[PDB]
């Protein structure tokens, strides 16, 4: 799973 | 150098937030066709943008290692800075150190780039972009110990694992 960068 | 054994297969710009860095990607192991198929054109196009990240934690890294067990399903690349002269190289290297390596280490993450095939909104390839870390040292030691010894704690770099999905 992933998460977005700022 | 020994970077003839690990040939340059891509040259271009990486992007992360409002930062960019010029890199050359050296082939280390796996299936080089995945690089040609997954990476963009670099003839002046938009930079290769990191817009997602994955935690450097057990199950995330196990997933990356999972795709690395057969040579046809992954590509392992080493990213090194480059520039048009020594002054440019220092600046691109400082960008790589400060805006990419330091950032990913501070977040304890790898960059993630999902590459789609046109017409399909299912990912065809994923680029997993590691800063120097325990995971990159493990696999570089296993697959290219000569290369690792020349860069470890010496030259800023990223490890890129390309997996076909």
């Amino acid at each position: 799973s992933y998460s977005p960068t700022s | 150098q020994l970077l003839k054994k690990y040939p340059i297969v891509w040259q271009g710009l990486l992007a992360l937030k409002n930062d960019t860095a010029a890199v050359q990607l050296h082939f280390v192991s796996g299936n080089n066709v995945l690089a040609h198929r997954s990476l963009p054109l670099s003839e002046g196009g938009p930079p290769l943008r990191i817009a997602q990240r994955m935690r450097l934690e057990a199950t995330q890294l196990e997933g990356v290692a999972r795709r690395m067990t057969v040579e046809t399903d992954y590509c392992l690349l080493l990213a090194l800075p480059c520039g048009r002269d020594q002054e440019d190289v220092v600046s691109q290297t400082e960008s790589l150190k400060a805006a990419f390596i330091t950032y990913l280490q501070a977040k304890q993450a790898a960059g993630i780039i999902n590459v789609p095939n046109p017409g399909s909104n299912q990912p065809a390839y994923v680029l997993q972009i590691f800063p120097p870390c325990e995971f990159s040292e493990s696999h570089l030691s296993r697959l290219a110990p000569d290369l690792l010894a020349s860069i470890s704690n010496i030259s800023p770099h990223l490890m890129i694992v390309i997996a076909s999905v």
